[PDB]
């Protein structure tokens, strides 16, 4: 690795999502997809260990077919009366093939299979890119083709995802997985609302992207690939580690909590509607993902009960490794619910 | 009347590449200071009856190919392209005349490494294995300059039709415009056929020619074939492309003469250049490639790609 | 949608069955995915030029090129994997 | 249809004779068959195999770099337009950047072949 | 003068289309007389699939596929 | 749905040109040297009003326009004309840098005798202008009724009242 | 600079002659005379049937015989 | 979030391979060319959302000229009759 | 006098892949893609496709499945090469896509289609080109078009495959 080709590189994965979002062209937006994985497979792998190699090709296996289903869509709508532009499909089919072509480039129920180990398999700022910029182009897509979906399918696909990837991670100590996992949620909850009020689906977008944000970056401040790395820091300093709980709160949507504000106003604009049982069957499995993740706050407490603490690891010196924009993240996902009024800023 | 026009095509290609291998024997020959064959028959005209009808009837000696498949396949497609290039070629008259051409060519050209790879591919010995793979390394790096070439050369003409480089050629033969990107192209018709200097070879060496020459018999004879007859096209395809002769029409055997006539001189140039020079050592031609010829390729192309609209003379597409 | 378009689209999907439903040699997956990807070329071809729509004739083109540089990172993904283990 | 004639023959004359030279060897006066054949130890030819990369980046370079050079294929057909000033721009812009992807590959410690 | 030529001849072709379709197709199941396919009436051209047709096959072979493989 | 008319057979059947390609390529540079009055016409015709079938009578006057082109070419320079085009018939793509002997020899027939001045490379593009007496066609072929567009916004707008109007959140 | 390019001159002449075909291939297209000719030339060739336009009640030029000049003229590339 | 930068600094950039009807590199009319013209003409300044509503009596045209499924099966139902009509001889006009 | 051709191409192509897709081995790969691939050349080619035909004449077969075939061979050495397995669900999806394929090609009368994917439409007769253009490939010059009006759409490409340079050699580990 160079520290230039780094630059030279994340500068084309984010021109690549950047003409994904401008192009009005079907061609180019496939374009833009295939830069986004070609470039992003130096991104992954940038330490040598085999781990990210394997891990590195399930990305690339799954991301590439993908791409190339969403070809075989646009030439579908070729077939039907077509052109090439960025608008409704004519085809119901070709939306089908679609709506399951964007579930591949994004986690989504039948297709999630591949998040969790590539996001263990890969480091942390890897994981970071992986989980939230590359989550920008799908949406910006769906957001245009949305008057053709079949309602029935992405419906469905946020469900399950919901209820597959949320009931997850149960048994998992790991983070990375337990941060795919819970991506795959937040996807069941912007894909769920995608028919009815995109903006909410932007909305949950964004703050997902603070939320997972925060959550990496604060890995990076304490290296944590467990929960065992998570009490033993708290034995090292508390503070990164209370951060890292109340934004683990925020990512299951507690109602003081800024993440409480997606899971709030999805259910306003899903239940003016006319269908209040879905929603229901939502929050009851995020209630689930909820006392997961306080079982992870029961990993800590103070005149603590024998957590095998260990030693050696006070410490004189402080660290220098440098977290980019911590603090207004943090403060930004904890405390953003007195706001929105401003949601529709957003739109 | 068409199958008489295929026949009469490729019959005296094979012929040709009979007594091609004649002359090659006497050129060297004399080269080397010394006659060539005259004791089979009078003069040599009987040598390749002889090297044909027992080449061919030395019986078929090992071993276990492992691919019945691929074994039979080689031959066949080695054979059938060397047989198809000749198609387009102008002559006086293509026989069949495409639009694009000399771009059919290339792509066939192209697919003639599946032989190598195969060939060298069910020998089941490990070390004709890795032969093949390098010889299909220098093949093919060699398949990315000539494109370019014939993608510059051809941009005076304006059209791929392969018939109006004849109409080009009419006032001055291709070799004034540009001679050098010639030069490199003739090079680079000797890098495929590995031609000395390119050639690999015998006693201590990769010996990818060891089994590849050694193996399959009469299909030796094959490859032996395709691979003379190959050479002798390359160098018609010289012929046509950087030079030529003035057509008159109600007379065509005119221009086939003179065209045959500088094509047998330039493959015999060839073979006395196989005479004249060494051998490069592997890695000091691949790199010799890559070194120096490519960049001065894109250089002459790009200023091809420039020049034409400078001095305001484009190329009349038909 | 004639019948070419037919057969061409069960070509398709018999690369994809393969694709999924075959886990064992990983360059036979990278295949049928490259083979899909030809019939992709195949289709546009056909169409754009049943229709004689000629601006946009690139799509075979810049469709095939995108089929290498992605299958190369394919290749070299590959290799890399395999030095791993065997 | 022609020239798919001639392919149909091409092909055949190439199975023909590849028939011939199996059959008169094996049609011969006298075949016989004795000894035996060791694929056996594996340092006969060569040995083992460790293959290395060099050969490999070769068939990758001539993969990117045939794709720039079939993207430059076209170009005597586009040589000639209304507009000549972008023509010449992006022809010795796209030919260009392909020299340029020589240019760093032949910075980097890439090829140089003795290792 | 290619251009007159040949519209008279499309013209001739597809109204004899007319007339055998209209002997053939006599019987209740009407269709009626001749008519395009749109909801539009106005000129549109022949798809070459209404021109050559019932032809005895052997035109449609060099029109069709004639062009290419040249002569 | 529309049933669609044809013209009757007879409304066909006008006239015959019939002559190679070869002779009709050079023959066909004279006269478009000098015809040309009638069928530019007729391709303003069939070029604005686009029905074949609707301007067919017009084809009928090029083709007689031609008709009697090769007629006065018959009775009045007819040998160095048929050497002429037996020339240009060698073809190969009929090409006229090969036989220009002849060339110069049939205009020097024509221009000797009955004129022509032959008009070379600025014979056509120069885009020509004609007059027609039939009206131009409006709302040429199928010309289907407008979509009643959509009214757009208007007035000055103040501030919103009482603010987001949500749960809760006043201004 | 003058020793620099004696001396990559001396080592690798093929190196350094490519880039002198590169660099004068990109400057001289923009200096030389003959190039709006070549623009001319290729504008010049029709591909596509003029078409003719309704004449009475416009701008009198571009006129019906296609011997009358007031059109463009190309003559200048009969004789050049 | 699709932006449109490109109208906003003026550039086109997919626009010219967007639709059949845009202007080709020597014009040469697309198959269905006027269909197009008639099918944008219709939907131009609306939303889609009644365009589908209004505009589908000629966007059907369209499609008949694209796919050529109805007038295939005409076609089809002539030989459908001269099938069965082979047995009982309507004759022949054709040479 | 078939002149169905266009059919019998395409059908050839499927059984490629029907055929093909099972077995352990790609050495069979290569194979069975160069075959259906030059099949589809004669596709394309019998619709008039010629530069495009010829193009997947160049770089799919002789680029593509070159390196493929290229690092198989490097990567697996074959002692037996063998006729191995796994074919069954192939011959047997030759049968079912062979009832199938015949069920598209004998269901053909009037329209065809499936009740899985999107409609379809059948019957025997072809839909093809006329209306001629003087000098023109309707092909070719589209690609010139590529360089006059391509602009933004070549510079993607390029440098799309320029990464593709630092991102390959990259991952082969220059350091
Ligand atoms: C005589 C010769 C004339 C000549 O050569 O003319 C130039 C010639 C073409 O001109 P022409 O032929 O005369 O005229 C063509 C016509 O204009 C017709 O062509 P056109 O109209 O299509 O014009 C296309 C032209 C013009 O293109 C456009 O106008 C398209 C604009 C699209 C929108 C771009 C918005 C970018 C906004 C970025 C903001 C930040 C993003 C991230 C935000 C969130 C961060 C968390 O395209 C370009 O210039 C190439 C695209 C350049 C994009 C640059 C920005 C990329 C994103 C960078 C993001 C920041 C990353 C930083 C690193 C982070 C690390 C942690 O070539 C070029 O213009 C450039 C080609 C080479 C480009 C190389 C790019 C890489 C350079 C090294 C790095
Ligand atoms: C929408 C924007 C989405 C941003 C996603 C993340 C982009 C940064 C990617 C960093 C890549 C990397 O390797 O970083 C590692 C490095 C540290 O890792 P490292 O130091 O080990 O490696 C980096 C190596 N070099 C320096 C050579 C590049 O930086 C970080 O981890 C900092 C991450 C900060 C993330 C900030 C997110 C802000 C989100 C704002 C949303 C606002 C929406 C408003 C809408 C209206
Ligand atoms: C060598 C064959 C030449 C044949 C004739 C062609 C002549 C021109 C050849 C290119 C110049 C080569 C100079 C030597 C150094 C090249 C280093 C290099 O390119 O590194 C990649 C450079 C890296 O630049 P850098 O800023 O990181 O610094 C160099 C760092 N190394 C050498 C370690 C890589 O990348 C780029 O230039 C960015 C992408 C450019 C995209 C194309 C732009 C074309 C011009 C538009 C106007
Ligand atoms: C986190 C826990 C959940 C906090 C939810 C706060 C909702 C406040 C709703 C106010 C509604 C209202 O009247 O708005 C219009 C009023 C209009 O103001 P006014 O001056 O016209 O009249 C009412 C005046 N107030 C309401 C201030 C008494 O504006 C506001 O309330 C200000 C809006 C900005 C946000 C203020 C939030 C205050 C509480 C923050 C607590 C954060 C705790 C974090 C954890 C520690
Ligand atoms: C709801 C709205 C909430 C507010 C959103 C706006 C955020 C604005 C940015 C805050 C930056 C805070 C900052 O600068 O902190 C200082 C610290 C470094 O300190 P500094 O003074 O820079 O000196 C270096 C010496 N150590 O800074 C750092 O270490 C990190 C520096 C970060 C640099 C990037 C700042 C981006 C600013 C524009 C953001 C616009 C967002 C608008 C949309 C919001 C949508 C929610
Ligand atoms: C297990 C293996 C089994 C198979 C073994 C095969 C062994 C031999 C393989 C090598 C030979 C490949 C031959 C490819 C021929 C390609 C022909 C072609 O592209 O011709 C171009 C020409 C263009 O015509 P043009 O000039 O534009 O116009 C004429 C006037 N209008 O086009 C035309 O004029 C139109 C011609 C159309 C005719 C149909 C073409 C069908 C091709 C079928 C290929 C099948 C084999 C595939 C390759 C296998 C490689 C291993």
């Amino acid at each position: 690795m160079n520290p230039i080709i780094l630059i030279i590189i994340l500068m084309t994965v984010m021109l690549g999502t950047i003409i994904v979002m401008i192009s009005t062209h079907w061609l180019l937006i496939w374009i833009g997809f295939e830069m986004n994985m070609l470039a992003i497979i130096p991104i992954m792998m940038k330490k040598h260990n085999p781990r990210a190699t394997e891990a590195s090709t399930k990305y690339f296996l799954t991301q590439s077919t993908a791409s190339m289903l969403l070809m075989m869509a646009i030439i579908i709508n070729l077939m039907f009366s077509g052109q090439w532009t960025v608008m409704k499909l004519f085809n119901p089919m070709a939306s089908m093939l679609m709506t399951m072509a964007l579930a591949m480039k994004l986690g989504m129920a039948p297709f999630h299979f591949w998040v969790p180990e590539v996001t263990q398999g890969i480091p942390l700022s890897s994981g970071l890119i992986l989980l939230t910029w590359q989550k920008l182009a799908p949406m910006s897509v769906l957001y245009q083709i949305l008057p053709s979906i079949n309602l029935d399918l992405i419906l469905t696909l946020s469900i399950l995802s919901i209820t597959i990837g949320g009931w997850g991670g149960l048994n998992q100590t790991q983070l990375r997985k337990i941060m795919a996992y819970s991506s795959i949620a937040h996807m069941g909850w912007m894909t769920a609302v995608l028919l009815y009020n995109p903006t909410m689906t932007l909305l949950n977008l964004i703050i997902y992207i603070i939320m997972t944000s925060t959550m990496f970056t604060l890995f990076m401040a304490n290296s944590t690939t467990t929960t065992l790395s998570l009490s033993h820091t708290w034995n090292k300093a508390p503070i990164m580690t209370i951060l890292v709980l109340i934004t683990l709160l925020s990512m299951g949507g507690l109602p003081p909590l800024s993440g409480f504000m997606p899971k709030w106003m999805i259910i306003q604009e899903m239940t003016k509607n006319d269908s209040i049982i879905l929603p229901t069957l939502m929050a009851i499995t995020a209630l689930l993902n909820l006392y997961f993740y306080m079982r992870l706050t029961y990993s800590t407490a103070l005149t603590m009960f024998p957590s095998t603490n260990n030693m050696k690891m006070k410490w004189q010196f402080p660290t220098t490794k440098r977290m980019t924009l911590l603090p207004t993240m943090t403060v930004l996902s904890t405390m953003l619910l007195p706001l929105t009024p401003i949601l529709s800023i957003l739109e | 009347m068409f199958m008489i026009n295929v026949l009469t095509l490729i019959i005296p290609i094979l012929l040709a590449v009979a007594f091609l291998t004649l002359v090659e024997r006497k050129v060297l020959g004399y080269m080397q200071f010394r006659k060539g064959p005259n004791v089979v028959g009078p003069y040599g005209l009987l040598q390749p009856i002889a090297d044909a009808i027992k080449l061919f009837i030395k019986e078929p000696l090992r071993p276990a190919t492992s691919s019945i498949s691929m074994f039979i396949l080689a031959p066949i497609l080695a054979l059938t392209l060397a047989l198809t290039m000749w198609i387009p070629l102008p002559m006086p008259y293509p026989l069949i005349n495409m639009n694009l051409g000399v771009l059919f060519m290339l792509a066939m050209s192209s697919l003639a490494v599946y032989s190598i790879l195969w060939s060298g591919w069910a020998s089941n010995s490990k070390y004709a294995l890795i032969g093949a793979l390098r010889a299909v390394a220098q093949t093919i790096s060699y398949e990315v300059t000539l494109a370019i070439i014939l993608l510059s050369v051809l941009l005076m003409n304006g059209s791929f039709t392969l018939s109006t480089l004849i109409i080009t050629q009419e006032q001055v033969w291709l070799i004034f415009p540009a001679w050098p990107l010639a030069m490199m192209w003739f090079i680079s018709t000797l890098a495929e056929t590995n031609r000395a200097p390119f050639d690999l070879t015998e006693g201590e060496s990769e010996l990818v020619s060891g089994f590849n020459v050694e193996y399959a018999a009469g299909p030796f004879a094959l490859f032996f074939m395709a691979e003379y007859a190959n050479i002798i096209m390359m160098n018609i395809f010289t012929t046509t492309l950087f030079l030529g002769a003035f057509h008159n029409p109600y007379m065509p055997e005119l221009y086939t003469i003179n065209f045959t006539i500088k094509s047998l001189l330039l493959s015999i140039t060839f073979l006395w250049i196989r005479a004249s020079y060494p051998r490069f050592r592997y890695d000091q031609l691949m790199h010799l490639l890559w070194k120096n010829f490519l960049p001065l390729t894109l250089a002459l192309c790009m200023w091809h790609v420039s020049l034409p609209i400078l001095l305001s003379s484009i190329p009349p597409q038909t | 949608m004639s019948l070419v378009y037919m057969n061409i689209m069960m070509a398709f999907t018999v690369s994809l069955t393969g694709l999924l439903m075959y886990r064992s040699h990983l360059m036979s997956s990278l295949l049928c995915l490259e083979g899909m990807m030809l019939s992709l070329f195949i289709l546009a071809t056909l169409m754009i030029l049943n229709s004689h729509f000629t601006l946009a004739s690139m799509m075979p083109i810049i469709l095939l090129v995108f089929a290498a540089c992605e299958a190369a990172l394919g290749l070299s993904l590959l290799v890399m994997v395999s030095n791993t283990y065997g | 249809m022609n020239l798919m004639i001639t392919l149909l023959t091409n092909f055949t004359l190439a199975t023909l004779l590849v028939t011939i030279a199996f059959w008169l060897p094996q049609l011969n006066v006298y075949s016989e068959k004795t000894s035996p054949y060791e694929c056996g130890f594996d340092p006969m030819g060569s040995a083992r195999l460790p293959f290395s990369m060099k050969f490999f980046l070769v068939a990758i370079t001539f993969l990117l770099f045939d794709l720039e050079i079939a993207l430059l294929l076209p170009l005597p057909w586009a040589s000639q337009t209304t507009n000549l000033n972008t023509m010449l721009t992006m022809a010795l812009l796209l030919i260009f950047l392909l020299a340029v992807s020589l240019a760093y590959e032949w910075t980097q410690k890439g090829l140089e072949w003795t290792e | 003068l290619l251009q007159a030529e040949k519209d008279r001849r499309v013209l001739q072709m597809l109204r004899e289309n007319l007339e055998e379709e209209a002997t053939i197709m006599k019987d209740v199941p009407g269709w009626k007389v001749g008519e395009s396919v749109f909801h539009t009436t106005r000129w549109v051209t022949p798809m070459m699939g209404e021109l050559y047709g019932l032809r005895t096959g052997e035109e449609i072979l060099s029109s069709t596929y004639g062009f290419i493989w040249y002569t | 749905p529309g049933i669609v008319e044809l013209p009757s057979l007879e409304d066909l059947k006008v006239q015959e040109v019939k002559v190679s390609s070869s002779v009709l390529k050079a023959a066909a540079h004279h006269y478009g040297a000098q015809c040309d009055k009638p069928n530019k016409e007729f391709m303003l015709c069939r070029w604005e009003e686009k029905d074949p079938r609707r301007c067919l009578e017009e084809g009928k006057l090029v083709n007689q326009c031609a008709l009697e082109f090769f007629r006065q070419i018959k009775r009045h320079c007819a040998e160095p004309f048929t050497e002429y085009w037996t020339c240009i018939d060698y073809s190969g793509l009929q090409l006229f840098r090969r036989c220009r002997k002849e060339q110069a020899q049939f205009d020097k027939c024509v221009l000797d005798k009955l004129g022509w001045v032959r008009p070379d490379l600025g014979e056509l593009s120069k885009v020509t202008k004609v007059k027609t007496d039939r009206p131009l066609p409006e709302n040429p072929y199928h010309s289907r009724a407008r979509p009643e567009p959509n009214p757009e916004v208007e007035g000055d707008l103040k501030p919103a009242r009482h603010g987001s109007r949500l749960f809760f959140w006043t201004m | 600079v003058a020793a620099f390019l004696k001396n990559v001159w001396a080592k690798e002449p093929v190196l350094v002659a490519s880039f002198a075909i590169a660099g004068l291939a990109v400057i001289l297209p923009t200096l030389s005379p003959y190039t709006k000719y070549s623009l001319m030339i290729n504008r010049a060739t029709p591909y596509n049937y003029p078409v003719p336009l309704r004449d009475d009640g416009n701008m009198p030029d571009v006129p019906s015989h296609p011997q009358d000049p007031q059109g463009p003229s190309l003559e200048w590339l009969k004789r050049l | 979030p699709f932006f449109d930068v490109q109208k906003k600094l003026g550039v086109d950039l997919d626009h010219w391979m967007t639709i059949q009807s845009a202007e080709q590199p020597h014009r040469i009319p697309a198959r269905c060319h006027a269909f197009e013209k008639e099918w944008i003409e219709c939907a131009h300044g609306i939303g889609s959302i009644r365009a589908e509503k209004e505009c589908k009596i000629e966007f059907e045209d369209f499609r008949e000229c694209l796919l050529r499924q109805k007038t295939m099966k005409r076609l089809n139902a002539i030989k459908r009759q001269r099938d069965k009509l082979i047995k009982e001889g309507k004759y022949t006009p054709p040479p | 006098m078939m002149t169905y051709i266009v059919f019998i191409l395409s059908i050839i192509f499927v059984m490629g892949f029907v055929g093909f897709s099972s077995k352990p081995s790609p050495i069979y790969g290569g194979l069975g893609l160069i075959v259906s691939g030059g099949v589809g050349c004669g596709i394309v080619l019998n619709f008039g496709g010629s530069f495009l035909g010829l193009m997947v004449f160049l770089i799919y077969l002789g680029g593509m499945m070159v390196v493929f075939g290229y690092t198989t061979a490097m990567a697996t050495e074959q002692y037996p090469e063998v006729w191995v397995s796994n074919k069954v669900v192939l011959g047997t999806f030759i049968t079912g896509l062979l009832m199938e394929f015949l069920m598209v090609y004998y269901v053909l009368k009037d329209k065809e289609v499936e009740i899985v994917f999107k409609f379809n439409g059948m019957g025997d007769w072809v839909i093809y080109d006329t209306g001629d253009s003087g000098f023109f490939s309707e092909e070719a010059m589209g690609i010139a078009a590529l360089y006059s009006y391509g602009t933004w759409l070549v510079i993607v490409t390029g440098w799309s495959l320029l990464i593709g340079v630092v991102v390959i050699m990259e991952i082969t580990r220059g350091n």
